[PDB]
This record gives structure tokens, sequence and C-alpha cells, in this order.
């Protein structure tokens, strides 16, 4: 995250850290089974690491989990990054409590402007690299769908929406793939692309969780 | 260049 502040520990209860002997994405708990992240995030061998706050530092409210089901969506394209959502189950269920909670799935879409929260360990520079050892949160809008297809020509599809600015500095970047972005209590996007990090008129896009609703239910229940 | 934020990025 460019541009953000400390969240604080455990003030994100939904966020996790996806580990494969290194943090490499994001992603988000939404019951204490399964977790929600990017297509683009998929990999074998995920280790889910609730409750964190340093991520470098093992400091008592942690819960390691590996996944035992890595789901991605059927219609996941990796070139054009349309549908970037994958599924992630817990092989146990995670000790539900204040500093490891599930975050609601939509029940509607979110409108332009509403304003939401991003969250992840990604870079914090917008030139070179450093990695943060606490979570890192950003305060940013939906941004109009014309706004950004005006950003992006010919890239965002009904699955996708842009947060954040067109003036640069605030910004997802590299490590917060996968997170989520949380507008009223509700996961609406997830972390998925962009042109750089926290250039100017090139925002972040994010998937459209509130279009797979019905798709995350049914795949939990059958699995 | 357009990419995703994971390590590594995955960029087009
Ligand atoms: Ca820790």
């Amino acid at each position: 995250i460019v541009g953000g502040y400390t969240c604080g520990a455990n003030t994100v209860p939904y966020q996790v850290s996806l580990n494969s002997g290194y943090h490499f994405c994001g992603g988000s708990l939404i019951n204490s089974q399964w977790v929600v992240s990017a297509a683009h995030c998929y990999k074998s061998g995920i280790q889910v690491r609730l409750g964190e706050d340093n991520i470098n530092v093992v400091e008592g409210n942690e819960q390691f989990i590996s996944a035992s089901k890595s789901i991605v969506h059927p219609s996941y394209n990796s070139n054009t990054l349309n549908n970037d959502i994958m599924l992630i189950k817990l092989k146990s269920a995670a000790s539900l409590n204040s500093r490891v909670a599930s975050i609601s799935l939509p029940t509607s879409c979110a409108s332009a402007g509403t304003q939401c929260l991003i969250s992840g360990w990604g870079n914090t520079k917008s030139s070179g690299t450093s990695y943060p050892d606490v979570l890192k949160c950003l305060k940013a809008p939906i941004l109009s769908d014309s706004s950004c297809k005006s950003a992006y020509p010919g890239q965002i599809t009904s699955n996708m929406f842009c947060a954040g600015y067109l003036e640069g500095g605030k910004d997802s970047c590299q490590g917060d793939s996968g997170g989520p972005v949380v507008c009223s209590g509700k996961l609406q996007g997830i972390v998925s692309w962009g042109s750089g990090c926290a250039q100017k008129n090139k925002p972040g896009v994010y998937t459209k969780v509130c279009n797979y609703v019905s798709w995350i239910k049914q795949t939990i229940a059958s699995n | 260049g357009r990419c995703t934020g994971s390590i590594p990025p995955i960029c087009f």
C-alpha cells in the first residue's frame, strides 16, 4: 500500500496473508473455513496466516492453517484478468474472536464515490520498493466506470472496478494482490491489477465481488 | 506496465 497508514494491530481482522515460505498475496476471511483472494494468486502449497500484524514476528494472535482447497473461478482469464477470484478452503476452521473475524459479502454492488478500506503488506513506495512489517491501510473511493474505462481503454470488464486516486500517490501495489476492498462493512473488491502503482491517471483495478456472491455461496455449499 | 501486485508481479 502506497500513501496509506499503519492500520493498528488486528484492526482489519478479516485480512489474511497467503504464505508459501514468504508472503505473496493477501486475502479475506469470509467464514471460519473460507478465504476469498485473487485467481492470479493461485498456487499449490498455500498456508493461510490469520490474525497477523507484524508478518515477520510471532506476536500472539496468529493462526496458521494450510489450504485444503484452492478454487479458481472456472472463467478466470489470465490474459485479461476477467473473473480474478479464488476461494480457499482451510484444512481446519479458524477460531473466530475480535482479532480474527469474517467479513460480510455484499448484498448489492457499491456506488461510485463510496469510501472503502484497502489493506495489505505490499510495497509502500511508488518508485522502487520497501516492504512493511505491519499491515497498512488506505481509504479510497470507488471511481465511476466511465473514469475507469477512460483510464484503461478496452481493458475494464463488467467484473472490474476502479478505486483510488487519479492524482497519484495512493494505491495498492506489489504484495497487496488478493487482499480486500471493504466498503461499508462489505467485501466489495479484491486487489487485482493496475498500470504501475500510485501513478497519475492510473487508479487501481479490483475484482467486483458483488457479481460473485451466488457463485461463492454455491461453491462453498458444494465443497 | 500493466501488472498485478503479486510477489512476483504478473505483468503484460
Ligand atoms: Ca506475526
